[PDB]
């Protein structure tokens, strides 16, 4: 896989 | 068997379970889902059109379909500020701390 | 009580199990807790140092702590590409569907 980061929270 | 995996395995049936083979989430996908699994929230929440901004701000494509990708991040957002609430507010459960904070 | 809110809450309970009042995660953290919960994964992975690249992957920072945003990632990015496996191998589980595909 690839662990990327996210995009928005809350 | 572990409790992670049961998880994530849950997590992973949760969405299917509402899309099917199309593989994917409408407004109206949405809408029923979080009022089909966790209205815990949605309900109590401030706004009956929360689920119409909620999907705008997730296919940031604007197309109407929302994939699995997209769609944790959903899952994530709720459970992020959930766990701020244990640095605060703290220190079946997720069912009343989410209906009880919500940011817009 | 529901499903989601069942894993949500589980998933909120499994950070801390592993961080304490310290409220993070180093790199022996990752490591012990990658082996403490689901192992179905790292083990059979094809590397030792798989941790200590995903470690590397997960705290954009390099400093050692990881909160639990960039960790639900982490407990993303296993989910995510395990989600692509049911597009096409398929169509308790997940202790073997994870350390079936890797990087």
């Amino acid at each position: 896989p690839k662990m990327k980061i996210p995009k928005f929270t809350f | 068997p572990s409790q992670m995996e049961h998880a994530m395995e849950t997590m992973m049936f949760t969405f299917h379970k509402f899309a099917g083979d199309k593989g994917y989430l409408t407004k109206e996908d949405l809408r029923v889902l979080m009022e089909k699994e966790f209205p815990g929230f949605l309900e109590n929440q401030k706004d009956p059109l929360a689920v119409d901004k909620i999907m705008k701000d997730l296919d940031q494509c604007r197309d109407g379909k929302v994939g699995f990708q997209s769609f944790f991040s959903l899952i994530a957002g709720l459970t992020i500020a959930c766990n701020d609430y244990f640095v605060v507010h703290m220190k079946s459960t997720v069912h009343e701390i989410l209906s009880k904070l919500s940011l817009e």
